[PDB]
């Protein structure tokens, strides 16, 4: 079964390709409309694997340097191995002497295509956590935030260095450990500062500080300072917004680490309760009169800050990524915080982007501690300053990558001229990564082809490591195997890989021509792989291998991911942020929400994302990725308002109501960005949330019409 | 053979001392500042508040130009009045505020002639008629006395205060009580010399003696603390912190105060927290290895801090060396040899950058006064570091090469003294005159943007402003010349108040009257300040020339117009000017108007500043030291020995003398100095047994060491700075310095030489 | 008036 193949290769190598059999020629591949691409998760959970404690063993050819893998031919009685990528003959290291056909090194076993090594680097660095805290918020909020911060500080490793910076009208860099007096360096929240200037001003040397100290040494002090922390003193005049120097506070935080611990794992965690109102990085004026930019405003070019503010954070993001530091943004406010302008920070470094109403919500508190989830051994499921390199067979080339990363601009034979997304390299830097982090790597064609992924990173344990995954798919003659190729199609993967290219463009100088291109490709794919007689819509039928692709597109093109005008620019940035990170599974739910129906007549069963699914005697659980909604049908809504639930007679009815609630509870823990919850019913104020989720190829129409206009264009 | 300074000082004490000087007559000539008499107001202002170069002005401009006698007034608005003398009365004129002439704006005083039954009073300064406001009307009686006079101080007294109504206040709202900001230089130098700890430790004691009116129970003045070294360390001392917080600003260049609330608190309320911080500061920087410091930023900060609390204030800055750290006001080591006919010598006495002058304006603009306690040990560029405090109306205290086991007491005395000083804040002095003449020039620790308002961010009982007048028109030998000094200011309790000083001088068409009414000390005070201000504008040789020639001119005029016929071999000097030459020569010998050979620019700039603030008592003593013979002392039954001329000629190898100018106090010992005394004073048996380098207070002694300490105390009494004691062993010891204060000797020219010179040019004016 | 013989 091709399905088992897809499932087993993702579980083993955390890899999912659009096609699992590749066209042996650039031409037929070009008109295969969906590029040979792959959704790739470098640190996929793999508990069944030992960390193997020794260096990786690489090909001796400088331009190659591939890692010894199962695809390599080995001549034990000559202690040599041929590199499957460049054919170079290589010698083994002395410690391998015993190597034999029946007792071979783990890296050579098929079961170990995809394995982890444990580098003997030397500098065992402690994790660094720098809290950058906004103080312009109500006492409820700030108190909650202070509690959430204390909580995390308790989960940090004793060796981890912690740093605290607070801001409002001015920016404060706290000197910790300093007992008996407690001091801090203050700067104008109105002017920028370089890493040097800061190093000079803070009176620091070059390359534990008074600012970044051990958790096991500061605990008392920091936990005291946190608790004694009060909101920004400077009073706020009526009709005005507080003076929040978010842009400068972050700049000072980046600089602080840039001149003390460059090139080592670290999280710069900034919490904000409102928009930056005193740049650089300034997002909106201080007079409440003016509302924070909208998508319309920004389009009518009536947003005077967006370009300047964004340019600022972008600069910061590239510095931090270049320095190997991660930037997380936790923004909780009743209105926009400026995420749009700041997105590149957590987007470019693998940082987190968290939205919310107030830190004083279970939504936030929960989300924040999930950030510090530990593995079976009590270590954060966090990786730092990873370097990703991808080797490909000579018949293949790398177009580029789309996802949390930054190009290292490492040229080579594997790079392609025609680049996609973050291209022109065979190496990317991912400062922050988790077992979930997934990237889209696009390839280009120019017996099996092979690709290897090498991810070096700093494990939360301080242990330096290299994760290696080598895969090989079969080459195919498209003029004699179109079938063998079309059967290898992965519609779910293709769907997401394509959505990732569409969304990437939607940011670029490209406007609504996205839907256009997106639709043009759907049609082309239908034309090349659909069954049909020319000019006969009704005859069009897709193999079960493709049947769902058209529907995926239907839901993509109409998603908040490409139709921003119904959300604020912040939310839009938020959704995209998470989508471009996700693995296949979660990605699908994002693009096409799941809908389950509950009723007395049978167990819960997924149902069409259609109105037809909304029935009076049925309860619905709609799982978009960002929210979990439960909808009571008209009949059920009444029995509930009547109270039958309490009566001992209706034991079952009480269960029916609870069935969906129970499952919502599981998701409301298992899912990282904790989703918003919604309990509604027929005619409820919030039914809207469900109803809404339920030339150009078409417009705001139904899946049926969409399929019709599609079927007819595919056949002419 | 001339009448000596001592003889003149003594004769006046004999004829006028221990007698009541009632200021009831018009152009009345008062006793010398050197004479101790009791003063009773009675119409005209006390000679303690204001003295004049002449108490009879020449009637016309030409007459004035004939005599060339500068017409000026020395005014010490808040001079300390003796406990045995009547205090000032506070006059309140209600809602309307103090009654004033609609034209010249002079305040209601003994100089307003009430007419027409007492419904209209004609102003005594410009002759304009006014309408006695309703609430103030009162009946005249026989010749106008108005049955009020003796009952209301503003009608019968020369000095008194008025309550100021809101339109006398900034932004038309009641001002706030001032605040004291202590700023300590904590760079290496002051950490080592133990100054930082000294200041912090001692500060815990003195913060208690902070001034507060009797009408209140606790001072309305709050306090703030800061430390620095190229970087500023502000401290939060709110009355709700068990521990003080520290906020460091490194953005010198665009300095700012990182606080409000927590900076400037009631010392009583936040007592333990402040003390806490004070105990800490010394340790905190103990290991600091910083040597470079900033300066302008410090003043900039304190001012900014005050502007924010929207209150006037005073900065107590404790600095040690030349501020070289990069930042505005950065000072270089520009001490150059451009000083004799350089014609460019003035530049040495002016601040380096243009920032200091601006900072001074900003301070005055916000009623911020800065007082500087300086502890240099090498060049410091006083012309620069002292500008803001001079212009801001503050005080400069310099302790060269400070050493704890010696200067501790001198400094702690100055500091205590300064914190307890009676002081006004955010003040502006205006000097109105009667028709005919007007104030045209001012000299003092002041700042002026227009040509009538003397702005003093702070003013104290020691400061004196010297005011020069010029003829506007012609005066009447009948009305004479009137003067009204008015000072608007804010009190330590935050009250807007007006202090008034009225003085009526005589006027005359006769030159005899002009001279008969002069006061040498007053004239000397003017000339000194006038010359010292000129240093920053003209070649010293030009200044000295002007002085000598004006001196010869004044005397030549008297010779050719008043003096009865006498031989040409004689030089005639009016009684009023007997000792004017001696003093004039002293001014000319002074280091400020002299040159390079020894004496640092830092010493010249300093002295030049100290004089600018002086009153007549101070300048008299400064230019003519007091030399007291100690070996001939009468045992326990003393009262300060008779002074002896400032010349070596009056020193004896067998004697021991005391010389003081108000800043320095020298204890001179001759070689054949009686061992009996050297024992009863320095506790050691012989002359060769004393070590100069140990200039500390010697106690013990029963008859003498006590009788000497008694006089050293009485001398310091009325003196603002606590003098630096310096012991001098006769033959070839430090004595070289000492010799400088024997102003009658050659050391420039001697007293006789100068007399000889004046006569030559007086004869040159062939007559 | 004080007179002095300059001779
Ligand atoms: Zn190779
Ligand atoms: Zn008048």
């Amino acid at each position: 079964t091709y399905l088992e193949f897809i499932q087993q290769n993702e579980e083993r190598d955390g890899v999912r390709f659009s096609w699992n059999v590749w066209p042996s020629s650039r031409l037929e591949a070009t008109r295969m409309v969906v590029p040979v691409a792959a959704l790739f998760t470098p640190l996929k959970e793999r508990p069944d694997l030992p960390p193997i404690q020794y260096e990786p063993v690489l090909c001796s050819r400088t331009t190659c340097r591939a890692v010894l893998n199962p695809l390599c031919q080995v001549d034990y009685r000559a202690k040599l191995w041929a590199c499957n990528f460049c054919y170079q003959r290589n010698q083994f290291p002395p410690s391998y002497a015993g190597i034999s056909e029946l007792n071979q090194p783990a890296e050579l076993l098929p079961q170990f295509s995809s394995i982890e090594y444990v580098v003997l680097r030397g500098p065992q660095m402690p994790l660094i956590f720098l809290y950058v805290v906004d103080t312009c918020m109500e006492d409820e909020d700030l108190q909650a935030l202070k509690e959430s911060m204390q909580m995390s500080l308790s989960l940090l490793p004793p060796t981890a260095l912690v740093g605290l910076i607070t801001f409002g009208r001015m920016v404060q860099v706290h000197e910790l450990g300093c007992e008996g007096i407690s001091k801090s360096y203050v700067f104008r929240g109105t002017g920028d500062l370089s890493a040097k200037q800061l190093q000079e001003m803070l009176g620091l040397s070059k390359v534990s500080n008074r600012f970044l100290q051990p958790v096991q040494k500061i605990d008392m002090n920091l936990t005291d300072l946190l608790g004694e922390l009060q909101r920004d003193p400077w009073p706020v005049p009526q009709g005005k917004r507080p003076l929040r120097s978010s842009g400068v506070a972050l700049s000072i935080a980046v600089g602080l680490l840039e001149c003390t611990f460059p090139n080592t794992g670290a999280r710069i965690m900034m919490f904000i309760g409102g928009p930056a109102t005193q740049g650089p990085g300034m997002v909106v004026g201080d007079e409440l009169k003016t509302p924070i930019r909208s998508w319309h405003d920004i389009d009518k070019d009536n947003a005077k800050y967006v370009k300047k503010g964004t340019k600022h954070f972008e600069a910061l993001a590239n510095r931090a990524a270049t320095t190997g530091h991660v930037i997380d943004i936790y923004a909780c406010a009743l209105d926009q915080t400026g995420l749009l302008e700041m997105k590149c920070c957590p987007n470019l470094t693998g940082g987190y982007m968290v939205m919310g109403d107030s830190f004083n919500t279970s939504l936030f508190k929960q989300t924040f501690q999930r950030v510090f989830t530990k593995d079976m051994h009590g270590q954060f499921k966090m990786g730092f300053g990873g370097t990703l390199e991808i080797k490909t067979s000579r018949e293949i080339k790398i177009s580029g990558a789309i996802g949390p990363c930054v190009s290292l601009n490492s040229k080579g034979p594997c790079v392609s001229e025609n680049e996609i997304g973050t291209g022109g390299t065979c190496q990317w830097k991912i400062c922050g990564l988790s077992p979930t982090t997934t990237l889209a790597i696009y390839f280009e064609v120019v017996g099996r082809g092979a690709i290897q992924f090498v991810t070096q990173y700093q494990h939360s344990s301080g242990q330096r490591r290299i994760r290696v995954t080598t895969i090989a798919r079969n080459w195919a003659d498209a003029q004699t195997q179109i079938q063998n190729i079309a059967a290898s199609f992965d519609q779910e993967a293709a769907a997401i890989l394509m959505a990732r290219l569409a969304i990437y463009r939607a940011e670029t100088e490209e406007g609504p021509d996205v839907l256009r291109w997106l639709d043009r490709q759907l049609i082309r794919l239908c034309q090349k792989f659909g069954e049909y007689h020319k000019d006969d819509p009704s005859s069009f039928r897709f193999s079960e291998t493709f049947s769902l692709y058209p529907q995926f597109m239907f839901h993509l093109r109409r998603s908040s991911f490409l139709q921003v005008f119904n959300n604020s620019p912040d939310e839009s940035s938020y959704y995209r942020h998470h989508f471009m990170r996700q693995d296949l599974t979660q990605s699908l739910i994002m693009i096409q929400p799941i809908l389950y129906a509950y009723s007395f007549s049978g167990p819960p069963e997924p149902v069409l994302l259609d109105s037809s699914s909304i029935l009076a005697d049925r309860i619905l659980l709609m799982d978009t990725f960002f929210q979990i909604l439960i909808y009571h049908g008209e009949t059920i809504a009444q029995w509930r308002k009547s109270g039958y639930q309490d009566m001992p007679e209706y034991e079952n009815f009480r269960h029916l109501l609870q069935a969906p609630v129970d499952d919502a509870q599981e998701i409301l823990h298992s899912r990282f960005p904790m989703p918003r919850y919604i309990d509604t019913e027929h005619g409820g104020s919030q039914a809207r949330f469900l109803l809404s989720k339920v030339p150009i190829l078409t417009d705001d129409v139904s899946l049926q019409v969409f399929m019709d206009h599609l079927k007819k264009l595919a056949v002419s | 053979a001339m009448g000596s300074p001592i003889q003149v000082i003594e004769n006046d004490r004999a004829s006028r001392g221990g007698q009541v000087y009632a200021t009831n007559t018009r152009g009345q000539i008062p006793p010398l500042v050197t004479t101790d008499c009791m003063i009773q107001d009675q119409g005209n202002a006390s000679p303690r508040f204001i003295r004049c170069t002449t108490y009879c002005f020449p009637c016309t401009s030409d007459m004035a130009k004939q005599a060339q006698i500068p017409l000026a007034a020395v005014i010490k608005p808040f001079a300390t009045i003796p406990s045995n003398e009547s205090p000032l009365y506070l006059v309140n004129h209600g809602e309307s505020g103090p009654v004033r002439c609609n034209r010249c704006k002079a305040y209601m005083c003994p100089f307003m002639q009430f007419i027409e039954g007492g419904r209209r009073y004609q102003c005594g300064f410009c002759n304009c008629v006014n309408d006695v406001p309703p609430f103030y009307f009162q009946h005249l009686d026989h010749i106008g006395r108005r049955l009020d006079h003796y009952e209301k101080p503003e009608l019968s007294l020369g000095s008194y205060e008025y309550v100021a109504t809101l339109d006398y206040c900034r932004k038309s709202k009641p001002p706030n009580p001032p605040a004291f900001i202590f700023m300590i230089d904590v760079s290496y130098s002051n950490i080592k010399n133990g100054l930082v700890k000294l200041i912090c430790e001692e500060l815990k004691t003195m913060l208690e003696k902070i001034p507060k009116e009797e009408q209140e129970e606790t001072s309305a003045i709050r306090v703030g603390f800061i430390t620095y070294n190229k970087v500023l360390h502000f401290f939060n001392v709110k009355s709700n912190l068990a521990q003080p917080q520290m906020m460091v600003v490194t953005d010198v260049g665009e300095v700012f105060v990182p606080l409000l609330d927590g900076f400037l608190v009631n010392y009583q309320e936040s007592q333990s927290v402040i003390h806490n911080l004070l105990d800490q500061i010394p340790d905190m920087f103990a290991d600091s290895n910083e040597n470079e410091t900033v300066f302008a930023p410090v003043i900039q900060a304190g001012m900014e801090a005050l502007k924010a609390a929207d209150c006037p204030g005073k900065l107590f800055i404790f600095h040690s060396s030349l501020p070289t750290a990069e930042a505005p006001g950065k000072l270089k080591n520009r001490d150059d040899k451009k000083l004799v006919n350089t014609d460019k010598e003035k530049i040495l006495f002016q601040p380096q950058t243009n920032v200091y002058d601006s900072l001074a304006k900003d301070c005055v603009a916000h009623g911020c006064s800065v007082t500087l306690f300086l502890f240099p040990s090498q060049y410091v560029d006083v012309a620069s570091l002292g500008l803001v405090p001079q212009l801001t109306g503050g005080t400069l205290y310099k302790y060269n090469n400070f050493q704890m086991h010696l200067d501790r007491q001198q400094f702690l005395n100055d500091l205590r003294n300064d914190i307890e000083k009676k002081i006004g804040f955010d003040a502006i002095m205006r000097v109105r005159t009667s028709t005919g003449f007007r104030a045209t020039d001012f000299f003092g620790g002041i700042l002026m943007n227009n040509t009538t308002d003397v702005e003093m961010a702070a003013i104290d009982c020691d400061k004196a402003v010297t005011v020069e007048f010029k003829h506007d028109d012609k005066l009447s030998e009948d009305s004479g010349a009137l003067i009204q000094c008015a000072v608007l200011y804010t009190t330590i309790s935050g009250q807007r108040r007006l202090r008034i000083h009225n003085l009526g001088l005589n006027c005359s068409s006769q030159l005899a009257d002009l001279y008969k009414s002069c006061e040498t000390d007053a004239l000397i005070n003017f000339f000194a300040k006038s010359a010292f201000k000129a240093v920053l504008h003209q070649p010293l040789k030009v200044i000295r020339e002007i002085l000598v020639n004006q001196t010869a001119h004044m005397l030549a005029c008297y010779r050719k117009n008043c003096a009865s016929p006498s031989a040409a071999s004689q030089l005639i000097l009016p009684d009023s000017m007997k000792v004017l030459p001696v003093y004039m020569n002293c001014l000319l010998k002074n280091c400020v108007l002299l040159s390079r050979p020894e004496i640092s620019t830092d010493e010249r700039a300093y002295q030049r500043q100290l004089v600018m603030t002086m009153g007549v008592a101070d300048s008299q003593l400064f230019f003519y030291p007091q030399l007291l013979p100690i070996h001939t002392l009468d045992v326990k039954s003393t009262m300060l020995p008779a002074a002896v001329r400032c010349s070596e000629s009056r020193l004896s190898e067998e004697g021991i003398f005391l010389l003081a100018n108000g800043l320095h106090m020298f204890l001179w010992l001759g070689v054949s100095s009686p061992p009996e005394l050297i024992q009863g004073i320095f506790n050691v048996p012989s002359f060769a047994h004393i070590n100069t380098d140990m200039t500390l207070l010697p106690e013990v002694g029963n008859p003498y060491s006590q009788q000497l300490r008694m006089i050293m105390g009485i001398i310091q009494q009325k003196r603002p700075y606590s003098m630096k004691l310096t012991i001098v062993k006769q033959r070839e010891q430090p004595e070289m310095v000492f010799r400088q204060f024997l102003v009658e000797d050659k050391g420039g020219s001697s007293y006789v030489d100068f007399l000889c010179c004046v006569h030559k040019e007086i004869c040159q004016l062939l007559n | 008036d004080v007179a002095i013989d300059m001779m």
